[PDB]
């Protein structure tokens, strides 16, 4: 009845640095473990000073030394702070083959001591990136090796994914194609967030033009506490992870939702505004609030999962439910009859101290599905195909033993993936 | 400017005394997905066609048709003998290079596919092997003392064996007492001699030809002491992986030179010199499958790094663009004499037959597919 | 996690002598070698350049090589000389004649093993070998000869490492010697085939930098190299210091090298403002990126706008904001969309440190790679075409014993190199 975290990559670490600040904000947890009255991410000590059920992986000693010397070093345990020697240097090859088989016997070792503490484990989630070597090749190792020993649990992926316009390194599409096909081969459910539309929230919902990577990710961090952390907490209509298994994904292999968050209001705008249940549902379908550069109007909605926070009564919801059905500009599918599975919990989202978003009465995370990401998939593929036509940037991976035929293997099957988002509105 | 472009030949694995007892009982027989044919040399592998929600690779087919039918010049199967490959590949051009034509043999494919059984091979069941049947090297060395003797002309058996272990070139025909257990001094003395010049020659007589330092020539009267080529192949570096324990680790370049002289009826001697660049390469190691390790890793990657650079050439040969970069691998500079150069050269495409190794051959199957648009111009020596 | 340093030549020994001056002040260090800095991030990753010993001491992990005695003696006679430990001055008592065909050839060969032992004094005792940094010439002999024979043996001893060097491109403007188009010329026959990367710094632009754009009168060697010295330090800040998007040197080797021969690069320092222009300039994020377009801040003597850029890396310093960092980077990709190549959509690699050096508030480090940097090569290669026909002053070197075949093939080694940028230029 618990849940485990995996943080891979320089992106994947600093994600949790907000999230575990939030997770310790869930109970007033100081750097000791001060809390009354809960066993999801935590074990209890003999003094009762709780500790996370989380795994850190960093191939450099770079990022974690901030973590294990700065603030909130003591809530983690050096059992968990698994640091490494050398980066693979943004390489799917060495991140999967060379350096990856030097730490994996130590990382899988901490699992057998933590997962065995789980009295009937619900699931566990993996954090990585696409561009980072650490988040690419180690994903190729770990997510197959977990299914050797954990073939019957849940494997969530909150994976940071590049923009088709703003990019930070050359071989970023040259990573993700090699990773994702074997990822879809093994992983259960995968989220994707684009910094493109995250920047759009900074200018239009945050209205601040000097963000940090914390401020791009406390946004991502506030999502998860409403995805999962309240599912321990008792509300009206509480959901769990296992209510996504054959629910949200209508196929064996279609598991790609889309996360949005409706109340994103800077503290100046707390008063030219009077929030409601129906307003924030109207915020749920703005194509400028997709967190990925995509328009749902070019695609459809296969499914949609409404997961709510705070003071929420469904009679106020049910009006807004048929409203969006009536005010539809969505081109809804033929195959889903009506399915809007509902999540209603009790807890307000908490205010990040020194943070950004506002003290509200009610909040929404939404999962939906679209064929619009299949465009944004292929928009990265447009960046991907032309680098192969020069056969460029190729010596780092053939020099570390990865085949050209993998690129004919992965991308053509990735194109086969992208062609299989299009089978939604075919047969009718 | 010539149109003597290329030869494209294919032999595959099969009847090797560990192989057929498990494959053909396990999966379909001699070319299961692949459909071996001999006439127009057509062949086409596939996989299972299922209504796949994630459509697998090699789903390009329809009801009762073939796809990627890469029909070639000459393909062969497990049935093709050593002499039958010599009947088509090496034999009908070995009496053509006597006039002064030049050849080069090399292979390419997935690791452990039997490149060194084609190149080197090993002998047959004889108590005394009088240059008995093996790979392509001693069979030409058996025709060496035939067609340079039955022609009854003053010949010159000239050859030199050079290994290439990870961007070097090392002689293995040497006195090589320092490589064995010898006596060095207890302390090092001063180097009174100047620097040493090796391999660093390129001429502008023609182009593509590269002159080398210290060609230790080999001269034999028969195949009696021809185990110096086996003595040289003994020092060629191998290893024991798990994808193939038998497949070699290093890679070699062995040259051939036939200086034959006869005074023709015109009143001049015919100074005809041929070349047979007997070049073997290592296996293109998939290290996650084979399980290479720390020192083995740099021993493994430079093989593929060389084969990558070998792939970096042929795409530019068929491109017809300016300044094809032959200047990364020294093997390419050994190959730039004919890769876009002048004389003859054949290409061996030995690949796998596993259903798990269909996609892994497609990078080779693309390289044999592009293996026709390389232009040359033929000549002999007088 | 550690980097080994080599210096050679009358310049590259002198050039890095200014460099360790700066890295000593990078961490608040006594001229003896005691720590007195205050930043904890100074103290945390000392290891990469230093070898801390007992008595609370610090040893610059560096080997200083010359054939002239008094040059490195002047380093020792000068300040920041006692901060070394003197078991490292590996030299000889013979002049090389400022000759590549002697320093690579004879008088280095009685000094090779004495160098490589101090390598073996260090590199085995290192925790993890990561950097082989060199600083030398291409104009003289000692910067050109001995280092090529180092790389012929160091890579032989360390195939699984990384080879960078800061080699000084000759200036057709300002020089003093004659056979200058040999020393760089025969260096290329060994620099290309055995180094993973090198840069190309030429004084021919450096005089234009300090004099014009920095409002200075007299370009001294202590000041033209102090310009190089910051651009040295900016190569590997993320490997040394914390940062948001930290980048490896090998990462910098990955994204900046499309192809294993085209690996020549160019530095750039972003707050290149004069003394007087401090109180008349506002300092921003596009202020730093503005010099990416500047021809006068490209430290090698080429028009960047002449060719087209292949690859550009940007290594930043300061508490910035990525949205401003990305979109200002985005605009430069959108402002001049003919200046790049087409098949690489993201032409830029970002790199963001968290701490800039003291005194400033923003800094950066330009690392570009374009199809016009070959302009440095056509100047040298055509000078070779005159020296060979008469075989003019060949009678210093044939008595040594280097071959015309070397003069044939290393010549054509250049044409194989240069003529590949113009494949991808136009
Ligand atoms: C009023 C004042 O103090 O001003 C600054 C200063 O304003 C300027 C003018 C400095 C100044 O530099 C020069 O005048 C200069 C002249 C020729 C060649 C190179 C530099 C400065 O010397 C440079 C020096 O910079 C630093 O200390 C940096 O940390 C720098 N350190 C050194 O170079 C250094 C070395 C030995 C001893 C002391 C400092 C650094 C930069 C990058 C990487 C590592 C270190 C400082 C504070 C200044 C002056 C004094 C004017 C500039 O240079 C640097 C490297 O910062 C010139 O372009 C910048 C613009 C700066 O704003
Ligand atoms: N949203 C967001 N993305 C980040 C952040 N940091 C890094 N990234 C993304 O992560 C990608 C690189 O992945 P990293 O985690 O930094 O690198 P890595 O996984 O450690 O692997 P290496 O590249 O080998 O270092 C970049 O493309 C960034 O866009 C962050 O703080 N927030
Ligand atoms: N067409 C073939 N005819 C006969 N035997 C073959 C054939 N193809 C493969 N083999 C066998 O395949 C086995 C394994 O191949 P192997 O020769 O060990 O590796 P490899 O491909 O030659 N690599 P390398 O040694 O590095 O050149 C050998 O024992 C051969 O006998
Ligand atoms: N920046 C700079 N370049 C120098 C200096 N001294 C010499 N050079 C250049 O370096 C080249 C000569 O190499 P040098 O190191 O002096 O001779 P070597 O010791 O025989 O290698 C020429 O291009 C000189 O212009 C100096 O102090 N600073
Ligand atoms: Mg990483
Ligand atoms: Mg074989």
């Amino acid at each position: 009845r618990e849940c485990i975290s995996i943080h891979v990559g320089q992106a994947g670490v600093q994600i949790g640095n907000a999230c575990w600040e939030l997770y310790c904000l869930e109970h007033g947890i100081q750097p000791d473990g001060q809390m009354p009255s809960f066993n999801t991410f935590f074990s209890e000590t003999g003094a009762g000073k709780h500790v996370p059920r989380a795994v850190f992986v960093d191939l450099e000693p770079t990022v974690i030394d901030e973590v294990r010397t700065g603030t909130y070093r003591q809530l983690f345990h050096p059992e968990q702070l698994i640091t490494g020697k050398e980066d693979a240097a943004n390489n799917y090859a060495r991140g999967h083959y060379t350096i990856g088989k030097e730490i994996i016997d130590l990382v899988l070792d901490r699992i057998r001591k933590l997962a065995d503490q789980c009295t009937g484990l619900q699931g566990f989630s993996v954090f990585h990136s696409f561009g980072g070597g650490t988040g690419s090749g180690f994903t190729s190792l770990l997510m197959e090796r977990l299914s050797v020993d954990y073939g019957k649990k849940s494997k969530l992926e909150f994976s940071i994914y590049p923009a088709p316009q703003v990019s930070t390194a050359v071989v970023e599409p040259y990573n993700s194609i090699l990773t994702t096909h074997t990822t879809l081969e093994h992983s259960d459910c995968a989220f994707m967030v684009d910094n493109e539309a995250i920047y759009d929230i900074c200018r239009r919902n945050l209205d601040i033009e000097r963000p940090t990577y914390t401020n791009l990710n406390r946004l991502i961090g506030q999502i998860v506490s409403s995805i999962t952390a309240s599912l321990r907490f008792d509300g009206a209509l509480n959901v769990d992870l296992t209510e996504f298994q054959t629910n949200l994904v209508p196929y064996p292999r279609g598991h790609f939702p889309l996360a949005t968050y409706a109340p994103v209001i800077s503290a100046e705008k707390a008063y030219h505004e009077q929030l409601s249940v129906a307003e924030i549902t109207n915020a749920c379908f703005e194509p400028a609030n997709q967190m990925v550069k995509c328009d749902p109007r070019h695609g459809k909605y296969m499914a949609c999962c409404l997961l709510y926070r705070g003071d929420v009564v469904p009679k106020d919801v049910n009006a807004a439910i048929a409203t969006i059905k009536t005010k539809r500009t969505i081109q809804f599918v033929d195959w889903c009859p009506t399915g809007f599975k509902v999540g209603i919990n009790y807890e307000p989202p908490t205010v990040v101290p020194g943070g950004d978003l506002a003290k509200v009465q009610r909040a929404v995370c939404m999962l939906s599905n679209t064929t619009a990401i299949a465009e944004a998939w292929a928009r990265l593929d447009h960046k991907f195909d032309l680098m192969y036509a020069k056969r460029a940037f190729v010596h780092w991976y053939v020099g570390e033993g990865m085949e050209e035929g993998e690129f004919s293997e992965a991308r053509e099957d990735m194109a086969a993936l992208e062609k299989d988002y299009e089978e939604v509105g075919v047969d009718s | 400017m010539g149109e003597s472009n290329i030869q494209v030949v294919v032999r595959v694995r099969g009847q090797a005394p560990n192989e057929p007892k498990r494959t053909a009982p396990g999966i379909l027989t001699t070319s299961g997905p692949r459909c071996q044919q001999i006439d127009v040399a057509i062949e086409a592998p596939q996989v299972s066609s299922s209504s796949a929600i994630a459509s697998t690779s090699n789903l390009v087919q329809e009801s009762a048709t073939r796809q990627k039918s890469y029909h070639f010049d000459q393909v062969f199967g497990p049935e093709a003998d050593q002499g039958m490959v010599y009947q088509d590949v090496v034999g009908p051009i070995l009496e053509e290079v006597m006039s002064g034509y030049n050849c080069t043999i090399f292979a390419y494919g997935q690791t452990g596919t039997g490149k060194t059984h084609t190149m080197e091979g090993d002998l047959t069941s004889q108590m005394g092997t009088y240059s008995s049947e093996a790979g392509i090297i001693p069979r030409s060395l058996y025709r060496l003392f035939h067609t340079l003797e039955l022609s009854k002309e003053d010949y010159s058996v000239k050859a030199t064996f050079i290994e290439l272990y990870n961007e070097e070139l090392r002689d293995l025909l040497s006195i090589d007492s320092s490589t064995s257990s010898a006596e060095p001094s207890s302390s090092a003395t001063a180097t009174k001699e100047p620097q040493h010049a090796l391999r660093m020659y390129d001429d502008a007589r023609g182009k593509g030809v590269v002159i080398q330092g210290l060609e230790e020539v080999a001269l034999k009267d028969a195949a009696h002491g021809l185990s110096v080529l086996r003595r040289g192949s003994q020092k060629r570096q191998i290893a024991a992986t798990n994808c193939n324990e038998q497949s070699s680790r290093s890679h070699s370049v062995f040259t051939m030179t036939v200086f034959i002289k006869d005074k023709g009826s015109r009143g001049e001697d015919v100074l005809k010199i041929g070349k047979l660049n007997l070049v073997d390469l290592a296996g293109s190691e998939n290290i996650g499958r084979s399980g290479a390790e720390n020192k083995r890793a740099r021993e493994a990657g430079m093989i593929n790094q060389s084969l990558l650079t070998l792939g970096r050439v042929i795409n530019a040969l068929v491109e017809k663009n300016s300044h094809i970069p032959y200047r990364e691998s020294k093997l390419t500079r050994l190959l730039q004499e004919s890769l876009g150069g002048r004389t003859k050269t054949c290409i061996i495409a030995t690949v796998s037959q596993e259903r798990a190794n269909i996609e892994e051959t497609l990078s080779t199957l693309d390289y044999a597919l592009r293996a026709k648009s390389i232009k040359n111009r033929p000549e002999l020596n007088t | 996690r550690e980097i080994v340093h080599i210096q050679a030549g009358q310049c590259g020994n002198q050039i890095g002598a200014k460099f360790w001056e700066v890295i000593s002040d990078e961490h608040g260090i006594d001229p003896t070698g005691s720590y007195h800095g205050d930043s904890d991030l100074q103290l945390e990753r000392i290891n990469v350049y230093y070898n801390e010993a007992a008595g609370n001491k610090y040893v610059p992990r560096a080997i200083l090589v010359d054939l002239e005695p008094g040059t490195m003696d002047s380093v020792r006679s000068g300040p920041f000389g006692q901060i070394f430990r003197p078991d490292n001055f590996v030299f000889g008592q013979s002049g090389a004649g400022n000759n590549w065909a002697k320093g690579h050839y004879t008088e280095g060969a009685e000094l090779v093993d004495s160098v490589l032992d101090v390598v073996r004094k260090e590199s085995e005792s290192c925790d993890c070998l990561q950097g082989f940094q060199l600083t030398h010439s291409l104009g003289g002999g000692t910067g050109s000869g001995m280092g090529t024979l180092l790389i012929s043996k160091i890579r032989e001893e360390y195939p699984d490492r990384i080879m960078n060097t800061f080699s000084v491109v000759p200036s057709p403007k300002v020089s003093d010697t004659v056979v200058e188009p040999y020393n760089a010329t025969l260096s290329v026959h060994q620099l290309v085939e055995n180094t993973d990367e090198t840069y190309c710094i030429d004084n021919e632009a450096l005089y234009d930098i300090c004099f014009r754009t920095l409002k200075l009168t007299t370009p001294t060697y202590g000041d033209l190299n102090h310009l190089v010295s910051a651009t040295m330090s900016g190569v590997t800040t993320c490997l040394r210091f914390p940062g948001q998007l930290n980048a490896d040197l090998r990462k910098l080797a990955v994204n900046m090298v499309p192809f294993p021969r085209l690996h020549f690069f160019m530095p750039g320092f972003a707050p290149l403002t004069s003394r007087g222009s401090q109180q008349y300039r506002a300092l921003t994020v596009p202020e730093l990126t503005q010099q990416m377009f500047d021809a006068k801040n490209m430290m090698a003597a080429c028009d960047p706008r002449h060719g087209r850029y292949l690859t550009v890396a940007a290594v930043f310093r300061g508490r910035m904001s990525m949205k401003e960092v990305d979109e200002q980077m985005l605009n430069v990709q959108n402002k001049n969309s003919s200046y790049f190549v087409e098949w690489i959509p993201n032409n830029v690699k970002t790199a963001v440190c968290d701490i800039p050096p003291r005194g400033l508030k923003m800094s950066a480090t330009f690392i570009g790679n374009s199809t016009a940097i070959q302009e440095l090569f056509k100047r040298i290669s055509e000078q070779f075409t005159a020296m060979f026909r008469r075989k003019a002053f060949l009678h210093w070197y044939t008595g040594e014993g280097m071959d015309e075949m070397e003069f044939t093939e290393a010549e054509s080694n250049m044409n194989d190199l240069v003529s590949e940028y113009q494949q991808y230029q136009d």
